[PDB]
């Protein structure tokens, strides 16, 4: 056995071969046959399968990845030469295990894990161009051009300092092109914010992809990366050989996974509470309990949380459809706008909170900065590709950021001209903006555009503009005071689980009754506007809201009740920003 | 002067034969059970309480204090010898280091006189860590008192963490494998840096003179979690005319990730030098941490507390030399006593003082910084930072339930403004230097001072017109006081008389109540912090009535007076702070009325 382990090459290979052949959900042989035609020599294996089949083999694999993976490679190559014994491949099959030890508490990582295979979920923050690293340096004498080679000189290259044919002094210089290189890509990946319990200091890790699996993860992608934990010394000065007693650590990736829920009890419970006739109203009430007397705004933000159903219009040639719901809460200071924004950001997973001011710690834009490598840094919008971007103080923004917001709300993507290349980062986010009117208070008789001073197009992109004000009503003040004092002297968890289940499983689809109701409502709106009239964008908003409401009810199909609720909510928002 | 073998015998006897009756008087060997758990790999760190040692051998404790590293090693060796005896189950070989150790032991036992070098280092037979807890007899030592004389002695200090580095793996026993002999080489490491070995010292290669070149391997080697932090003198112990001093602390093992910046902690550890030459070598010192723990009168005194004017008296004691500003002083006292946070409610009472130059604002801020137990003073850094790779708490973090007095507020950077806005909204500071949003707990009352731009305040110009601060930011503050230096011959004459008396006697003019000594004020403040008064539902009716009345008045007022729910929250906070001052667990009509009066007086000060 290899020193300091429990590993036998022959026995380990035989056990891996047995696992490949004798298994029940055989998938490995199926994908071996698939690789035959495809030619893709990378056999991905879920380590949990080995754990179930043989826990001892799984433990052995985790403990000594570097020494065990080659045995699996050899076994797979022998099998491929057994099944389909005749075939052509530039390099024999390779195995890249994954999903083995979800020690995703990156903040909780220990030196005991050094040189052990581990899988961690997170969002890649930055990358770099593939680095060619030498593996067989080639040298030629300045005097006599005596060619020589130095192979795998343990990272560094051993300069001969003396020739071998004229045996002159140190005159043999390296020839870069004649040498041999391998691909090594560096990635900086941040720990997934959701998994962190406290998240006081999000953790970051460095990954190296070697000889393959390069450029397979773009910046901002949320993936599960499985690789070997590594610790390497850092020299105090390159000239001297002294090394720090504290090692810097990184990961050598082995596999990338781009990315049921709970148990039967949770699905049963959510279905049961869905059966309630007033589940919509009850869910609205549960959302943001601190707030008071706001119902239409709460229902709108809830529908935004659920959002419309994802739809594929690639065949139709109409381009991507904005299934997300964008809501702008416009109100005077002290109407609890920021409280709602924070609460929504504190509830939805993978949500992002930002301020319209350029001083915001996050920033609503992405840009290239020197490391001194000019690498891209993502913005809040790109960061929350499928989450919810709660923008506060949305009124105060620069024209460039306004154009960026218009672009992202229109095409669901952000165009960045890095160097000379234009990159379209997909950002299908749900924008929840909050705006406070200019001046101390909101001047009535002035349109929201006049009193907020934002482009008409940009606000027309929003599918719901909710106007909230502090009425000069003594009764309202008394009620609010009673509510606050009572707060002085349904848990969010179940709501979050319900939203997650709705997003994961259900996908509302239109219905003939719903179609006719939509058409009738739109023509009625048109007729009303015959005497800010109706626009087809309003129809898109209505259909999206109806789909979201159906998702809330878990109907899986848009229903006339959903159409009625969507129309009523849209009319309420219209009234809120209406004037005449 | 003493036989360390005898010391090893004594420590083994102590560990074997120490028992303190646990829950329900259960006679249990407190350290025997821990030894069992260590033998089963169920524990990693074994903290030893020097009080227990003092239970039967004060001399041993004194020797440990006089020399700590030696006795730490002695205890570690004793535990290493004892562990096999207490082992009872062949626990699953956790990690790879356990199996590696098992293989090494099997090979060694598969062997006789042998050279001292040709044996495994003790530190390689490990994964049990030892630490000491300082005796109750030894009082905590101020950082300034820890000098070169105490180097090598176990000491307990108390301070505030100012920065902590990320956990990293530090090598303890480097392991190398030769190229020819197939043996193994080991290298204990104590220095922060080391020279990796090159040619193996193996007997086989030496005899065969093969010149086998060693290759370092991480799997064989042994690492330990490591963190470098800086602990600063807590403001209570700092001399009046000095500044806090800092001590570097090297946390390792299980002690890692047990402290955060701004934490008021107590550290027991060994004070040792690090040599990273006038009449001898010169070295920098540090503190090898062992235990880190995050910390949180006469009858006449009570009679004075019972006095109705008591509170007023305390107001008179807030910077007595500052003539006038009585209500401002009262508000400052309310800030000092803070809220209650009954559950949770933000208990910090943020106050801002906007005024023309030369109205004692800075002096007031300085006095508050001197009186508040935990205090920070700044002018506009304030927020945390990421130094180069370590978090460094700013003044706001250093407050951490204290009070941050920010003079010259109007000259603060916009980013700092946003930061303080976040501090007043969530009591947390979000900072990102490398695209990482780190959130730190900064829960601290804020006392800001600002000056109107372009000279003295112009009454004819509305707020934010004579000042260059966002209106919303001002509305965040619970109390906003405008101080105007209106020339009034009577009042000006009074002030002049006061100043002249001060200059002629180095003391303020005599008053009705003599100002109380700062220490007594602090004591009373803490006593008030003890209470957490409630708000009876009955009082709610009156509070709501008052709120609706004042809001109606604001609507009647042509100029908006920032009235909102924030105002009601502030009213409640002030009422509960006054209740704390009264030492009564139930608010009273009196307190509510007084809070309302203060709020009205602020808004009038904006007149
Ligand atoms: N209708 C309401 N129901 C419940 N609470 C309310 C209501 N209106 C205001 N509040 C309370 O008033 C305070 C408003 O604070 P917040 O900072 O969220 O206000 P905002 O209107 O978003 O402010 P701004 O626009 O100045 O940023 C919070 O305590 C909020 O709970
Ligand atoms: N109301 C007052 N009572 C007593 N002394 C006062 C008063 N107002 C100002 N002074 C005296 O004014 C002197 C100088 O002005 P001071 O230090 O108070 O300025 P300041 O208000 O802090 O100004 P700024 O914020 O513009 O720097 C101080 O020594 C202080 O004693
Ligand atoms: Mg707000
Ligand atoms: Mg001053
Ligand atoms: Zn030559
Ligand atoms: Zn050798």
């Amino acid at each position: 056995v290899i020193w300091g382990t429990d590993v036998n090459v022959a026995a380990c290979k035989e056990n891996f071969q047995r696992f490949l052949q004798r298994f029940i959900d055989p998938l490995y042989m199926q994908r071996l046959g698939e690789i035959n035609v495809i030619g893709e020599p990378f056999l991905n294996v879920n380590c949990e399968h080995i754990k179930s089949f043989d826990k001892n083999l799984y433990r052995q694999l985790i403990s000594y990845p570097q020494e065990v993976i080659p045995t699996f490679d050899m076994a797979v190559n022998e099998i491929f030469f057994d099944r389909y014994p005749d075939s052509i491949l530039e390099h024999q099959i390779q195995v890249r295990p994954f999903n083995a030890l979800k020690t995703k508490n990156m903040r909780n990582l220990n030196p005991e894990d050094i040189d052990q295979l581990i899988t961690i979920s997170g969002m890649v923050i930055r990358t770099s161009q593939l680095i060619p690293e030498m593996q067989e340096a080639f040298f030629q004498c300045q005097v006599c051009a005596h060619t020589t080679r130095v192979e795998m000189d343990r990272g560094r290259i051993a300069e001969p300092s003396v020739c071998g044919r004229c045996h002159t002094t140190h005159s043999m210089a390296l020839i870069h092109n004649r040498s041999l290189f391998s691909d090594k890509q560096m990635i900086k990946l941040q720990e997934s914010p959701e998994d962190m319990p406290a998240g006081q200091t999000p953790h970051t890790v460095i990954l190296f992809a070697h000889n393959d699996l390069v450029d397979k993860v773009q910046p901002g992608d949320r993936v599960n990366v499985t690789g070997i934990y590594r610790a390497v010394p850092i020299r105090v000065n390159p000239r001297v050989s002294n090394v720090k007693s504290v090692y810097k650590t990184h990961i050598d990736v082995i596999h990338y996974r781009k990315t049921k829920l709970f148990s039967e009890k949770r699905v049963e419970l959510l279905k049961e509470l869905s059966r309630k006739p007033d589940i919509y109203e009850r869910l609205a009430s549960a959302l943001a309990p601190s707030i008071y007397e706001h119902e239409d705004i709460k229902k709108g933000i809830l529908l935004q949380l659920f959002g419309g159903t994802r739809k594929d219009f690639s065949h139709t040639g109409r381009g991507k459809f904005r299934a997300e719901i964008n809501i702008l809460l416009c109100g005077d200071p002290g109407t609890s706008k920021s409280q709602l924004l924070q609460y929504v950001y504190n509830l939805v997973p993978r949500g992002q909170y930002t301020s319209g001011k350029g001083s915001s710690a996050v920033g609503l834009t992405a840009y290239v900065m020197k490391d001194r490598q000019l690498v891209l840094q993502t913005g809040a919008l790109v960061l929350s590709d499928n989450g919810i971007c709660c923008i506060d103080e949305f009124d105060k923004m620069n024209e460039s950021t306004r154009s960026v917001l218009h672009e992202v709300m229109e095409q669901q993507t952000l165009s960045i001209a890095k160097a000379g290349i234009i990159c379209q980062l997909n950002a299908r986010t749900s924008v929840l903006a909050a705006a406070n009117p200019i001046e101390s208070q909101w001047n009535p008789k002035k349109t929201t555009i006049e009193n907020i001073q934002l482009p008409h197009t940009l606000l027309s992109r929003f599918d719901l503009i909710f106007l909230m004000l502090d009425p000069q009503d003594e009764a309202y003040d008394r009620r609010l005071a009673h509510h606050l004092v009572a707060l002085y002297y349904l848990d969010m968890a179940v709501l979050k689980d319900y939203i997650a289940y709705a997003h994961s499983t259900i996908m509302p689809r239109l219905s003939e009754e719903a179609s006719q109701a939509l058409i009738e409502a739109y023509v009625d709106m048109r007729k009303i506007g015959s005497s800010v009239s109706a626009y087809p964008r309003q129809l898109e908003s209505l259909i999206r809201l109806a789909e979201a409401h159906a998702k809330v009810r878990l109907s899986n199909k848009v229903e006339a009740i959903d159409v009625e609720e969507a129309k009523r909510l849209h009319r309420e928002a219209l009234k809120q920003s209406a004037t005449d | 002067l003493k036989d360390y073998a005898l010391e090893k015998e004594k420590v083994k006897k102590f560990l074997q034969e120490f028992y303190q009756d646990d829950e329900l008087g259960k006679k249990q060997f407190k350290y025997g059970n821990q030894l069992v758990r260590l033998a089963h790999r169920e524990q990693v760190a074994l903290y030893v309480d020097l009080d227990d040692v003092a239970e039967d051998d004060p001399e041993l404790v004194d020797s440990i204090c006089e020399n700590a590293r030696r006795y730490a090693k002695l205890f570690a060796d004793a535990v290493q010898e004892l562990l096999p005896q207490y082992k009872e189950r062949e626990v699953v070989n956790k990690d790879v280091l356990d199996v590696y150790i098992e293989h090494r032991l099997m090979m060694e036992q598969r062997s006789m006189v042998r050279s001292p070098q040709n044996q495994y280092p003790a530190e390689l037979m490990r994964r049990f860590e030892l630490y000491f807890q300082g005796p109750s007899s030894n009082k905590p030592r101020v950082i300034r008192e820890v000098r070169a004389d105490s180097v090598g002695k176990l000491v307990t200090v108390r301070g505030i963490v100012t920065r902590v580095s990320e956990v990293k793996p530090k090598m303890v026993v480097a392991t190398y494998t030769c190229d020819q002999c197939g043996a193994e080489t080991y290298q204990p490491i104590q220095s922060p840096t080391f020279m990796p070995l090159i040619m193996c010292p193996s007997q086989e290669c030496q005899t065969n003179r093969s010149g086998g070149r060693l290759y370092l391997q991480t799997r064989g080697s042994r690492f330990i979690k490591f963190q470098e932090m800086k602990m600063q003198e807590h403001s209570d112990q700092v001399p009046v005319g000095n500044i806090p001093r800092s001590i570097t602390v090297l946390v390792e093992g299980e002690n890692t990730r047990i402290a955060q910046p701004g934490d008021h902690v107590s550290v027991t550890g060994i004070f040792l030098p690090i040599l990273r030459v006038v009449q001898g070598l010169l070295s920098e010192t540090y503190l090898e941490a062992h235990r880190i723990v995050k910390m949180n009168l006469t009858r006449e005194e009570l009679r004075q507390i019972a006095e109705e004017d008591f509170y007023e008296k305390l107001a008179a004691s807030i910077a007595p030399e500052i003539y006038g500003h009585e209500d401002v002083k009262k508000a400052l006292l309310l800030l000092l006593v803070g809220g209650v946070d009954q559950s949770k409610i933000r208990g910090n009472i943020n106050i801002c003082l906007m005024g023309d130059p030369g109205v004692a604002k800075s002096q007031l801020l300085s006095y508050i910084d001197r009186l508040a137990p935990r205090s920070q003073y700044t002018t506009g850094g304030l927020t945390a930072a990421v130094l180069r790779l370590t978090l460094e708490g700013g003044a706001l973090v250093l407050a951490d339930q204290g009070v941050c007095c920010i003079d010259e507020f109007d000259k603060m950077a916009e980013a700092d403004r946003t930061a303080i806005h976040e501090v007043m909204e969530q009591q947390t500071i979000s900072i990102a230097k490398a695209g990482i949003l780190t959130t730190l707990n900064a829960r601290c009352s804020i006392l800001a001072a600002a000056n109107p731009a372009y000279g003295r305040y112009n009454p004819r110009r509305s707020l934010e017109q004579n000042i260059q601060l966002p209106a919303a930011l001002l509305s965040r503050f619970d109390l906003l006081w405008l101080i105007q230096d209106r020339p009034d011959r009577d009042n000006d004459l009074r002030l002049a008389q006061h100043i002249t008396y001060v200059h002629q006697h180095s003391r303020q003019p005599p008053s009705q109540f003599e100002p109380l000594d700062m220490k007594l004020m602090r004591r009373y403040i803490a006593m008030c912090r003890e209470k957490q008064p409630m708000v009876p539902e009955s009082l709610a009716d009156y509070i709501t009535a008052a709120y609706v009345e004042m809001r109606r008045e604001a609507w009647a007022s042509k100029d908006a007076t920032y009235t909102s729910a924030r105002t009601l929250l502030a009213i409640l906070r002030l009422s509960t702070a006054l209740a704390r001052l009264r030492m009564v667990d139930v608010v009273e009509k009196e307190d509510v009325n007084e809070a309302i009066r203060l709020m009205e007086m602020s808004k009038d000060s904006l007149l």
